[PDB]
DNA sequence: TGAGGTAGTAGGTTGTATAGT
DNA sequence: CAACCTACTACCTCAT
């Protein structure tokens, strides 16, 4: 028998709201047929709707929006509603759904100006309990009220094309890891050697005061000149330790635990890193809690790295492109390199006003998205590396630490469609 | 070459008990989970405060679509999405003139100043409950803009405007943060907006623009309001859709008192939730848990008991039995010395961990190909008790991601105990979709330290109060 | 003087265009 | 105070 309840639409401008009601009419116990529905490859369109509306559709919904009516499809899908209304002979075969205010009476279609209207503008259900009174006031087959029906098109229809799919995929991180560190840390017992008034920043290799020692990688006999009177020290008086001993959970002692120990290497790199940094071209940008390095303009042919652009103007500012370092032992010894935007007036000179350099970092760096963030900060640690793919940090005259530009990747299933 | 495990995204339930995954899209599709159905509404504000209030409310009957539908849905309208009937006319007015403003506003000092306006509205809110028997289901409070600026720390009042001098110099104070505080012990639930939310076409700068631009907006911002405000009358629209039962999570808070001469003393709060995120919040008692030295909080055995219990024992009323497991969100590790505090009170059935959810910098994940970030429910797996999750990044339903750049997660370690980790993350994944206040596909930080810090500002804004167990949609 | 860390503020605009060296 | 996230300062602070 005749039951489905067809919806004829104007599209694209109010398929928003046919979305709403097929969903929350199928559940209500009606079988309903819309042109939203159904994925269409076959030859003959019309040929499906001609047959559905004229021997098994029981009502027929027009949406009377501004582009209801100019629309060339909808009035010619209403033509043969009109003229099956002739058939059965019942006045409110067609009903209306009345969505946009602006409409006159004027610029309503004549066919269905005198029809019996729904006024859906003040509330979307105060039209649907008045148009289902009707469902009820003639009687319409329908099965009873099942919600289990209504969302498996849902996830069918819409979220069918929106869904985690099963490919598999590599992501990038900034996690660089460390090649190879030196053999042993070991620690001077300097007592009187370095004064109480000496900061060890000064050094010029890397040294953290502790205790009653001075930790280094660099060997006792290193700095001389910048501190004299360390040529009395003898060799045996140092403590020493493995390196691969202490990431390894090894040691552990009652007058230095390895935790603490894991605390003094990451400041070890850091230092490190700002001494090698110098070397190394680029200006420095004085943050809150560290150093930013960034590339001045024109330091790269064509302001361009590897085909790569690290420097650019916005409006008149001139941005660049920064990192800034840190050390992280869990669970891979590695270095970690996060990105940052430094601006500039003319392309050397800092802009001093701190509430610039944040107020158009976003303005900028929100037009940026994952390729451009990797592409600058991938390109960046190459320049800064000194062969290939490896980084010479020095920390001695003789015992280095080597970082691997290379950052490890991450292998995934289950990626996303990109559009 | 490390791989990560998906976790996949939990759904929640609605109505008619069909689970989907996008609150906002199933609630037309179906509603909320237990419906009430009517809602006088409280208005407590200046005469151009009402209609301003009463032309918006007039207007979420009438659908509000967004600039990109595709990422945020349309809105059908109230009566047709939570069945609840919500009308202009029925309005509870409580005026509170401009004339009034003027004077009570008018004073040098902020402190003063912000609290001779709070004086103003807790007279008029709690008598006009108080005389009519009106069942009003939430009291809405309409602050003119002009308060807004002049009510914070940091914004003092112009040596111009000013009618009553500060009688002694300066040798909290945010407004919603305050008035919050003193109707705690009057169980009254309230919701503050301002003039230039709702109305944001009147209040414009000097180049004839909006000042507040919405234009693109206005859709989703009829999603964040009217789900927040049926939740405060009594109904809560959706449980989460599949869970073990008689599980509990318990959200730890501290915050320092900056006013006291001691730099531990800090007024503690616990929030528990269960499946629902209603929730009830366990007020603990001040005590010395800044370590100043170490850096981060920690508790003292003593309150910890009388709070677990205080809170625990709860439940034991909420359902009928005790809880079977129980999981401690906060934001600092756990030392030895707290956790034989709870492990003694804990009944033996049940198993007990502590989690460290911390907003870290520790990775960013770029994706290889594309310009579009990696999508969420990825999660690196280091040790079987610590675990990287991206709770940000791409939303494959959206279409559109939820950071404006490349996503950081979220650092969660198994401090103490010891659980399966996989099924923390399926879980605390879980407890990002339950947040009321916005309707929105996921959170960033799980909704139990959510409003941490909202909380810590409403106890420590007066310290006579004796605060209750109290459910959650009294405290936003 | 720097150490680390935590909680106060500030600013931007609702986000993957399309003309064109 | 619609709200999220994500950056970054200076401030008050204690400790070494």
């Amino acid at each position: 028998m005749r039951n489905k309840i067809f919806i004829s639409h104007a599209t694209p401008e109010d398929d928003d709201f046919t979305r709403w009601l097929s969903l929350k009419l199928i559940g209500l116990g009606y079988e309903v047929w819309c042109d939203i529905l159904f994925l269409d490859k076959g030859v003959d369109f019309w040929s499906t709707i001609e047959k559905e509306i004229r021997e098994n559709t029981c009502k027929f919904l027009i949406v009377s929006s501004t582009a209801g009516n100019k629309r060339e499809g909808v009035l010619k899908e209403l033509a043969v509603a009109t003229k099956v209304k002739k058939h059965l002979q019942d006045d409110m075969f067609i009903i209306p759904l009345a969505i946009d205010e602006n409409l006159s009476y004027d610029d309503i279609n004549i066919e269905i100006v005198r029809l019996n209207a729904i006024d859906f503008k003040k509330s979307w259900a105060k039209g649907l309990q008045d148009l289902l009174d009707a469902f009820e006031k003639q009687n319409v087959p329908k099965k009873p009220p099942d919600h289990s029906k209504s969302n498996l098109l849902y996830q069918q229809i819409f979220l069918h094309d929106k869904q985690a799919i099963e490919k598999e995929e590599t992501y990038d991180s900034n996690w660089f890891p460390i090649i190879s560190f030196p053999n042993e840390l070991r620690f001077h017992r300097y007592d009187w050697r370095l004064p109480k008034q000496f900061d060890v920043r000064t050094l010029a290799f890397p040294a953290i005061r502790y205790k009653e020692y001075l930790c280094t990688f660099a060997w006792e006999y290193d700095f001389i000149h910048q501190l004299p009177k360390t040529e009395t020290y003898n060799g045996q008086e140092s403590i020493r330790i493995s390196t691969s001993d202490i990431l390894s959970g090894r040691y552990d002692t009652d007058f230095i635990r390895n935790y603490e120990c894991q605390r003094l290497i990451v400041q070890l790199i850091n230092k490190a890193f700002e001494l090698r940094m110098k070397d190394k071209n680029v200006r420095e940008y004085q943050m809150s809690k560290t150093f930013a390095y960034w590339i001045e303009k024109g330091k790269l042919e064509k302001d361009k790295f590897e085909k790569i652009k690290l420097v650019g103007k916005q409006k008149n500012k001139y941005w660049h492109f920064g990192i800034s370092a840190a050390g992280k032992l869990y669970p891979s010894p590695v270095l970690m390199v996060s990105s940052h935007i430094i601006f500039t007036m003319d392309g050397i000179n800092l802009i001093k006003s701190k509430s610039i350099q944040h107020s158009s970092r976003r303005k900028q760096g929100k037009n940026w998205w994952n390729d451009k963030w990797r592409e600058k900060l991938l390109a960046f640690i190459r320049f800064l590396s000194d062969d290939q793919n490896a980084i010479y940090l020095n920390v001695g005259s003789e015992e280095k630490i080597l970082i691997s530009n290379k950052p490890l990747k991450f292998f995934g299933k289950m990626s996303y469609v990109t559009p | 070459m490390k791989e990560l495990i998906y976790i996949e995204e939990p759904s929640i339930l609605f109505a008619h008990g069909q689970k989907c995954t996008d609150p906002r899209d199933g609630l037309a599709l179906f509603g909320p989970l237990n419906q009430i159905y009517g809602i006088k509404s409280g208005v407590v504000g200046t005469q151009k405060g009402l209609q301003i209030f009463k032309s918006y409310l007039d207007k979420i009957q009438k659908p509000i679509y967004n600039h990109n539908n595709i990422t945020r849905p349309m809105f059908p309208g109230f009566e047709a999405v939570f069945g609840c009937k919500w009308e202009s006319q029925n309005i509870v007015f409580k005026e509170i003139t401009d004339e009034e403003i003027r004077r009570y506003l008018f004073n040098a000092s902020t402190h003063k100043r912000t609290y001779d306006l709070v004086t103003l509205f807790n007279d008029k809110i709690i008598t006009a409950n108080k005389n009519d028997e009106e069942r009003v289901d939430v009291w809405f409070v309409i602050v003119p803009e002009e308060i807004y600026k002049y009510c914070r720390p940091n914004s003092v009042l112009p040596n111009e405007l000013v009618q009553t001098k500060s009688l002694i110099s300066k040798s909290d104070a945010q407004f919603h943060d305050q008035l919050k505080a003193r109707l705690l012990e009057h169980t009254i639930p309230t919701q503050i907006l301002r003039e230039s939310t709702l109305a944001w076409r009147d209040f414009k700068n000097t180049f004839g623009a909006p000042i507040r631009d919405f234009s693109k907006i206005e859709g989703h911002l009829a999603w964040t309001i009217s789900t927040a405000a049926y939740y405060k009358a009594g109904g809560k629209p959706w449980k989460l859709g599949d869970i073990r039962p008689g599980v509990c999570y318990l959200g730890l808070v501290y915050k320092k008192i900056e006013k006291s001469k001691n730099p531990q003393n800090a007024c503690c709060a616990a929030q528990m939730f269960l499946d629902n995120g209603d929730g009830t919040v366990f007020k603990g008692e001040v005590g010395p848990w800044y370590n100043p030295e170490k850096g981060e909080y920690h508790l003292k055995p003593k309150e910890a008991k009388a709070l677990l219990t205080q809170a625990l024992e709860s439940y034991k009323e909420q359902n009928k039995s005790y809880p079977k497991e129980v999981f401690i969100h906060a934001r600092t590790r756990f030392n030895d010395e707290e956790w034989n505090a709870f492990n003694e009170v804990t009944p033996k059935n049940t198993n007990l961990v502590g989690v460290t959810i911390t907003k870290s910098k520790p990775l960013k994940l770029y994706k290889t190909e594309g310009a579009f970030p990696i999508m969420r429910g990825n999660a690196y797996i280091v040790d079987e008790k610590k675990a990287f999750l991206w709770t940000l990044g791409f939303v494959p339903k959206l279409q559109s991601t939820l950071s404006m750049e490349v996503p950081n997660p979220i650092f969660i370690e198994i401090n103490k105990g010891e659980a399966e980790i996989q099924q923390v993350l399926k879980d605390i994944l879980a407890l990002t979709k339950l947040n009321y206040n916005a309707c929105i596909y996921a959170d960033g930080e799980p909704v139990t330290l959510r409003f941490a810090n909202k909380i810590g500002e409403i106890l420590t804004a007066s310290t006579e109060i004796k605060t209750p167990p109290l459910a959650f949609k009294y405290y936003i």
